[PDB]
C-alpha cells in the first residue's frame, strides 16, 4: 500500500488480535506475548467514526411528485421529464460510486499509515539500543526481559538505562 | 530478545471497490445503499387525509364520493388508484396542473358564490349519475342550470362572483355536451348557445359541441371543466343562455402540503420523512434503490444494487 | 567507496497533464479521456431496422405516397431523415412533436380496418394531383375524403364508429379539410353549416372547417389538418359529421420499443453501436466526448472540452 | 512530492532504463550495471491499469431524443431543455475535469510511494553494513562483487554474512 | 550537549474548516468559497442596454403608448421592469410567456410596414379612451381597429394581404375584439354574423367576436385578445373578414441576440457583470453562490450554504 | 496526521516563527537560535497558490431566464422546472462540500509532508554525527556553532569532518 507496512513489509494480519486493529507481539526467555495497543487503535477508529457520520446527514431537500403514479401524463412533457430524471441518476449514481471508491482508498491508506506511525515512534524509543527485521520487529541488543518489553509498550522505555550493554551487544 | 509490531485481521474478509481494485479484501465495511422499505405510509407526526376512493378534482367540484374531503386541513394528502373524480362524466382542461396544485395544499375552504336565478331557469338539475343517499344528485359545490320548461330558450343571465377576501380563490365551472339536439333542446332550448367568462386577468368563450359518443356511467353526454384564480378585490361575470354548468361555491387552498400517491396501508405509529408508490423509506443511508419516484425528503436514487463502504483496513490473513 | 544507487525511469520530452496544485504537471505518460472522433455512418450491425428515406413518421400513420414501404412492420431502431414528407396534400398536425415522439419510441406498426362505409349519397373515393401513386391521383391510404356525391347538395349527417376490440390500445387519426373559398366549401358540402364531433369514453371534441383564402402549397390553397387519439381495448370512438371529415379508414397500433434516431449519415450493417447522433455513431469506450449534446442511445456524456488527459506514468524529471 | 523521492532527494530519473519504472546502479571492483526491479514496477502499473479499467466501465441508461434535429421546437420547452442540457454538461464539464486532475495527482504520489517502499527495503536488507549519501544511494563499507549486487536485487542479501567486517570498516 | 530542531509555525487563533473525517478541524489560515453579498445595482458598464421601464416586451410589438419609445431598436441587453404595461385596451395574447420570452433572447427590433388599404366604408383608425396619446384618445400604433364608418352599418367582407419579400422571417401580430354587449357589436360592425379568417402558407384559423359583459379594465368591458405568427422569407399571409379583426399597419423582425434580466434594481454604467438576479449583479470570483436560484448570465453555481471555507494553510498547534 | 509530524511526533507548533511555515531552532555553545527554511516555506505556498488559482476558473456557459419574475408560470411546467431546478442545486451543494472538505484534508496532509521530507533531509545529512531526539531534534555528538548551524540549514554540512570526532562522544 502506500505507507509501506499493511501489505508491506508486515507480512500478515494476526488474527489473534481480538482487542485491538494494531499492537505489540515479543519473544524472550519467560515467553511470548500479545497486546494492542490504545492511541493507535484509536486514532483510526475516529477517523473512520468521523466519515460515517459525514454520510448519514443528507439533504433535507423536500422533493414534489412530478409524475403520476395512477394516471397518464401528456407524451412529450414526460419525454423531457424521463430524460431530465435520468441524467440525474446517473450524476448521483456515479458520484456515489466515486465517493464509495474513493473514501476506501483513503480509509486503507489512513491504516496502514497509523501502522507506520506506530513503528516508528517506537523506533525512536530504542534509539541505537535496537536493530530493525525488515519483517517489521526490533531486534533488542540487551537482555529486554517482560518488564522490558512492557516499558516499550507503554512508551516509559528509557534508551539510556541499557544503552552501554547494547553498544557493547552490538558490535560482537 | 525481539518486538515485533502488527495488525489485526480476520478470516472472512470483505470485499470492497477502490479506484485501482475492484476486488479489495478489508476487515470491515458497511452498506450506502438502501434496499428496503416499509410496505406501509409511516404517518406519526402528520396531519394526514386518506382522500380513499375521492380524486382531488372531485374535492372541488363536489363528486358524491368526495362528500368527506370538501374542506379541511393538512400537512399530508393521500390519493390513491381509481378515485373517482366525475360521476358524470367529462375531463377538466389542464387536468394534471389541477391534480398537482391541490396535492401542493395544506388544506381547502369554500366560500359561497352568491348567484341566484330567475324563475324560468331550473337550478336543480340532478343525474342517477350522481348518486347521493340513493337519490339522483349533482356534484355539490355547482349546479346543473336548465330550463323549468321543457323546450324554453333559456334566458340570457348574468353571474358575477366578487372575490372580497386577502387571497386568490379558485373558480370552477363546467360546460355541457349533451348526446344529441332533442337532449339539447328540451334543456338548454333551441337558440345557439355561448357562455363567456371573463375577470381582469382571464377571458374566454365557450360553446356546447353536441354528438354522439359512448356511455361512460350510463350517460353519452358529457360535462367538461374549466378552472381559473380570481385575484383579491376582483370580480369574475359569467354571461350565459344555456349549457353552463355553474358554481355555488369557490374554493380557496391552503398553506402547503405533501401529496402522496400510494396504495400502502397507513399506519400512525411510525415516522418518515420519504414516500413512495410502494411506502415508506426510513433510512440513514445516503442512497437508495427502491425507486426513482420518491415524494419528501429522500436518499438519491441509484441504479446500484449495493455500494460497501470500508470500516476497517486492508484484511491480510495468515 | 562501493556503492548501489535506486532510481526510476523518465523519457525525453514528457506529455503535460493538469493535477489539483498544478496546471503544468510533466509525465512520462498519459492517455486521452475525452473522445473528439465520431464514425460518419449509422452502425447497424445486431439491429433490426427501418431507414425512412424519404418517409416522415407521421405519414406511415395517414398513408401518404412516399411512406408505402412504410405502413407497417416491426424494427428495434428507427431512422428519420432530413426533409422526409408527411403530407403531400399540404396541412399539419395538431401536437406534432408529441406523435413524432411517439412514433419513433415505438418498435413496429400495425393497421386495422375501421370497417367505415358510406351511403350513395356520401363519396369516398376522391383524390387530388396532390398526392400522386402509379402516375395518377391518388390519396393518404389509410383515410379517405368524404364529400357530398352530388355537388352543391347538404353532406347528409352521418355517424361512423370504430370499436377496439383488441386488448391493446389503437391510435386513431383523423382530418378536417379546410377550404380556401366559400363556392368550394359549398361545391363539395353544401351550404349548411358544418361540424365534426368526435367521442369516445376518455375523449372528445369537435372541429368545424376554417375557409379562406391563402397561398398555394404544392398546387393547393385548401388544407387539410390532422387529429388524433388513442382508444383503449374495449373502448369505441364515434365521429358525427356533416362535411369535411377525412375519415380513417384503418388505425394503427404501436407496438414495442425502439430506439429513434435522426441522421442523414449513410447506414453500415458491419458496425456496432449504442450511440448516435446527427452526424454518425459514436464507438469509444472513452467516458466523456465533445462531438455534440444531443445524442441518443447508451452514450459517453457530453462535456465543454477538447482534451482531458490522464496520466499513465510518473512525474518525469529528464536528465 | 509526497513522499519525498521523485522529484525529491533522488535528484532526476533515468532515461537509460526502458526494461522498468523503478532501478538500481551500481558500482563495484568489477564496474559498472544497471537493472530494473519488476516487483515495484508492477505494483505501479497494475494500480495504473485498475484506474484505467475503472475509466471505461460503462453506464448502461438508453437515451431518447427530446429534440428534433429536423423540425422546430416550441419556444417555452425548447428552453426549458436548453436550461436544462446545459446545466448537465456544466456538471459533467466539471466532474470529467476533477476527476482527472484528482487522479494524476494520485498516480503522481503512487509512484514516488513505489520509488520510497523500494529504496527503504534496500535500507533494511543492509542494516548496518551500509550508510545514506542523501542522494538515493547507500554506500557499503564492504567488497560486494556483482554476484553479492544481485542478491541484493535478488533480496537474499544476507548482512550476517558480509558484518563484522562492514563494523571494521564504518568505525576503522 | 548541542541540538537542532525542526518545526513549524502556528498562530494563538485559527479557523475551523471541514474535513473528510472531521466537522472541526483547526488549521492556520482560511478563505471563503460561496459568495453571500450582491451588488444592489444592475452592472451595465460594456453593454449596449435597453430599460423599457413601464414597457412590457409585448407592448414592443403591437405599440402601447407606454412602449412609444421601444418601437424599435438594438441591444445586447434588455432590462423588464415589474408592472410593465402591455395592454392598454384590455386583452391578453396566445402563448404569451412563449412571446415574452423570444423579445427577451432577442438583440433588436425592426419594423415593417403592411401597406393594408381599406375602402371608404371602413373607418380605420378607431381610437379608445384607454389608450391615451397626448392626453386624448388614441390606439396601439402597430394595429388597426377597423369598424364601420356608418354606426349601424354592415361592416363589409374585406381581404388584406402582407407579403414578406425579406430573407428572414417577420413576426406578425394581430387582435380579436370581443364586444361588451350586442349593440356595441351592431355599432362597430353591423348586425350580420361576424367571421375573421387568418391564412398564412404555415397557419390558419378562424375567429369570432364573441358578446359579453366583463369587469371594467381602464373603463373597457370590451376585450381583445391577440394573436401572432411567424411569417417565413418568400411566404404571404392572407386576412378575410367583416367585423371583429384588428389589423397589423407593420409587423416586426427580431434581430441577433441578447440577454434578458427582470429587475427593479437600478442601472449602474459604471460597473460591469456578467450575472443578474432579481436583485441586481453578483460578480466574484468565487465558484458558488447561496443569493438566488433564478440568475442569468454567466455565474457561480447556486447552493444551499452559507460559508464553506476552504484551507489555505496547515493544522494549527498551540502552545 | 498521514506522515507523522505535525500533531505528531512534533508535538506543537511555533508562534514566534512569523517570518516563515517551516524551520530550525538550535542550541550550542553561543546559545539559541531561530530561522525559517525557504524551500519547503514556499513549496507549500505554491501548491496552496495552485488550488485557489483552479477555485476561481470562470465558467462560463451563460444562462437565459426560464422562470417569469413578475408573472406566474403556469403550475405543470412550473413544478417540472422547480424540480429540475431543486435537484441541480441538491449537487452543486454536494459537489461544493466535498472538493472542500478533500482539499483541505490533502492540505493538511500535504503540509505534513512538507515537514517529514525537510525533517528526512537533515537526518540524512548528519549521517553519524546525530540521533534523532523523537520529539523532532536532532542531538549533535560533537560541538557544533553558528557556522556548523548554518551549514545544516544551508544543505552545506560536510559529515566528513566530524565524524571520528562524533563517534567518539556516541561510544565513549
Ligand atoms: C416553484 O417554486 C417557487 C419558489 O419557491 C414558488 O414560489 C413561491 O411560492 C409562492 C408563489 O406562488 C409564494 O408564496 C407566498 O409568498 C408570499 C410572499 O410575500 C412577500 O414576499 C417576500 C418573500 O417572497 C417577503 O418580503 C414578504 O413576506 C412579502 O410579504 C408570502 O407572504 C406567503 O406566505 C403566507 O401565505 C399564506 C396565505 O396563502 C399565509 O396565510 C401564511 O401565513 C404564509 O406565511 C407565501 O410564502 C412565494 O413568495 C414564492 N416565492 C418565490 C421566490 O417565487 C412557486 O410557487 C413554485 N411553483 C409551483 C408550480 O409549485
Ligand atoms: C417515462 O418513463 C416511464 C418509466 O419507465 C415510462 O413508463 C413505463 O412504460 C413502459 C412502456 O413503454 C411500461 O412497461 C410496460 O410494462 C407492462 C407490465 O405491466 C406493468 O404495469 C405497471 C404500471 O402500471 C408496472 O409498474 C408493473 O411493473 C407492471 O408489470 C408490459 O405488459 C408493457 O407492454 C408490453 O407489451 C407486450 C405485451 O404483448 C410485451 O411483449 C412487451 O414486453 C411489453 O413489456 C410494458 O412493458 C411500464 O409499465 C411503465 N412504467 C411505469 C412505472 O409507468 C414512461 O412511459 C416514460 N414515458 C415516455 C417515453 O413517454
Ligand atoms: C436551444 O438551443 C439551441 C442550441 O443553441 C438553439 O438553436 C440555435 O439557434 C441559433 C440562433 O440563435 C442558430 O444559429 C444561427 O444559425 C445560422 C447558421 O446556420 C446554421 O444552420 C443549421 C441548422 O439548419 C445549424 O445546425 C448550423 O450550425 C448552421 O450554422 C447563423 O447565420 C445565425 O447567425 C446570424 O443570425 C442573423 C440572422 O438572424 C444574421 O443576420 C447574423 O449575421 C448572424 O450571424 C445563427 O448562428 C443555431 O444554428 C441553432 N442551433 C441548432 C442546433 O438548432 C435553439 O434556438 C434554442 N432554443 C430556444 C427556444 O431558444
Ligand atoms: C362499445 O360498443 C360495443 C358494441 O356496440 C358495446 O358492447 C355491448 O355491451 C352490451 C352491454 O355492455 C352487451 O349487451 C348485452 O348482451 C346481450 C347481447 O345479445 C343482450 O341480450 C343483453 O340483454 C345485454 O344487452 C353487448 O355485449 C354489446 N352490445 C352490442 C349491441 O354489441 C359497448 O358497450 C360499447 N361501449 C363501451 C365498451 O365502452
Ligand atoms: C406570395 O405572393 C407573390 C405575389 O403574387 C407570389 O408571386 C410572386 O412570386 C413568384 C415567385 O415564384 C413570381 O414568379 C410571381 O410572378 C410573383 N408575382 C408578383 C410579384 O406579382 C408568391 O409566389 C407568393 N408566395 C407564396 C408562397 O405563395
Ligand atoms: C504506564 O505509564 C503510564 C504513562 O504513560 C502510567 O500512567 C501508568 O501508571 C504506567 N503503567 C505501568 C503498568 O507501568
Ligand atoms: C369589481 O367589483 C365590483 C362590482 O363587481 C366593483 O364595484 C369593483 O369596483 C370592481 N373591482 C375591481 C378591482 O374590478
Ligand atoms: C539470488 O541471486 C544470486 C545471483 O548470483 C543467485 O546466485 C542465487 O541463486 C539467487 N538466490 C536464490 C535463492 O534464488
Ligand atoms: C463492522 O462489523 C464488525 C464486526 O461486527 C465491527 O467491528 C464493526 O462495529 C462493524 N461496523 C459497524 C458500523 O457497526
Ligand atoms: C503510454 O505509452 C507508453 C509508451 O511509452 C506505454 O507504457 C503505454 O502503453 C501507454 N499507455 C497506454 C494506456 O497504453
Ligand atoms: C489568509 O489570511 C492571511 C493573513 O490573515 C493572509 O496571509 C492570506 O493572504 C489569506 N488568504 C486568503 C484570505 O485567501
Amino acid at each position: 500500500g502506500l505507507f509501506g507496512a499493511i501489505a508491506g513489509f508486515i507480512e500478515n494480519g494476526w488474527e489473534g488480535m481480538v482487542d485491538g486493529w494494531y499492537g505489540f507481539r515479543h519473544q524472550n526467555a519467560q515467553g511470548t506475548g500479545q497486546a494492542a495497543d490504545y492511541k493507535s487503535t484509536q486514532a483510526a477508529i475516529d477517523q473512520i467514526t468521523g466519515k460515517l457520520n459525514r454520510l448519514i446527514e443528507k439533504t433535507n431537500t423536500e422533493f414534489e411528485s412530478i409524475e403520476s403514479e395512477f394516471s397518464e401524463i401528456e407524451h412529450q412533457i414526460g419525454n423531457v421529464i424521463n430524460w431530465t430524471k435520468d441524467s440525474i441518476t446517473d450524476i448521483w449514481t456515479y458520484q456515489a460510486e466515486l465517493l464509495v471508491a474513493m473514501e476506501n482508498q483513503h480509509t486503507i491508506d489512513m491504516a496502514d499509515s497509523e501502522m507506520l506511525n506506530l513503528y516508528e515512534r517506537v523506533r525512536k524509543q530504542l534509539r541505537q539500543n535496537a536493530e530493525e527485521d525488515g519483517k517489521g520487529c526490533f531486534e533488542i541488543y540487551h537482555a529486554c526481559d517482560d518488564s522490558c518489553m512492557e516499558s516499550i509498550r507503554n512508551n516509559t522505555y528509557d534508551h539510556s538505562q541499557y544503552r552501554e550493554e547494547a553498544l557493547l551487544n552490538r558490535l560482537n | 530478545d525481539k518486538i515485533c509490531l502488527g495488525h489485526h485481521a480476520v478470516a472472512n474478509g470483505t470485499i470492497v471497490k477502490t479506484l485501482t481494485n475492484e476486488q479489495e479484501e478489508v476487515t470491515n465495511a458497511t452498506e450506502t445503499v438502501e434496499s428496503t422499505s416499509l410496505d406501509r405510509l409511516c404517518m406519526k407526526g402528520r396531519s394526514h387525509k386518506d382522500l380513499g376512493n375521492c380524486h382531488p378534482i372531485g374535492m372541488l367540484i363536489g363528486t358524491p364520493a368526495c362528500d368527506l374531503h370538501l374542506t379541511g386541513t393538512w400537512d399530508t394528502l393521500i390519493e390513491r388508484e381509481n378515485a373517482i373524480a366525475y360521476c358524470y362524466p367529462g375531463a377538466t382542461v389542464n387536468e394534471e396542473a389541477l391534480r398537482q396544485k391541490i396535492m401542493e395544499s395544506g388544506g381547502i375552504s369554500k366560500i359561497s358564490t352568491g348567484f341566484t336565478y330567475g324563475s324560468s331557469i331550473n337550478s336543480a338539475g340532478t343525474t342517477k349519475a350522481c348518486m347521493r343517499n340513493g337519490g339522483n344528485s349533482f356534484y355539490a359545490e355547482l349546479k346543473w342550470l336548465v330550463s323549468k320548461s321543457k323546450g324554453q330558450n333559456f334566458p340570457q343571465t348574468t353571474n358575477t362572483y366578487r372575490n372580497t377576501d386577502t387571497a386568490e380563490h379558485l373558480i370552477m365551472w363546467g360546460i355541457h355536451h349533451p348526446s344529441s339536439t332533442q337532449e339539447k333542446n328540451d334543456l338548454y332550448g333551441t337558440q345557439s348557445l355561448s357562455i363567456s367568462v371573463g375577470s381582469s386577468t382571464y377571458q374566454s368563450n365557450f360553446v356546447p359541441v353536441v354528438g354522439a359518443r359512448p356511455q361512460v356511467n350510463g350517460q353519452s353526454g358529457r360535462i367538461d371543466f374549466h378552472w381559473t384564480l380570481v385575484q383579491p378585490g376582483d370580480n369574475i361575470t359569467f354571461s350565459h343562455n344555456g349549457g353552463l354548468i355553474a358554481p355555488s361555491r369557490v374554493s380557496k387552498l391552503i398553506g402547503r402540503g405533501l401529496g402522496i400517491q400510494s396504495d400502502a396501508p397507513i399506519d400512525n405509529n411510525c415516522e418518515s420523512k420519504c414516500f413512495w408508490r410502494g411506502g415508506s423509506i426510513n433510512t440513514r443511508l445516503p442512497f437508495q434503490n427502491l425507486s426513482p419516484r420518491t415524494v419528501g425528503q429522500c436518499p438519491k436514487y441509484v441504479n446500484k444494487k449495493s455500494l460497501m463502504l470500508a470500516t476497517g483496513m486492508r484484511n491480510v490473513p495468515e
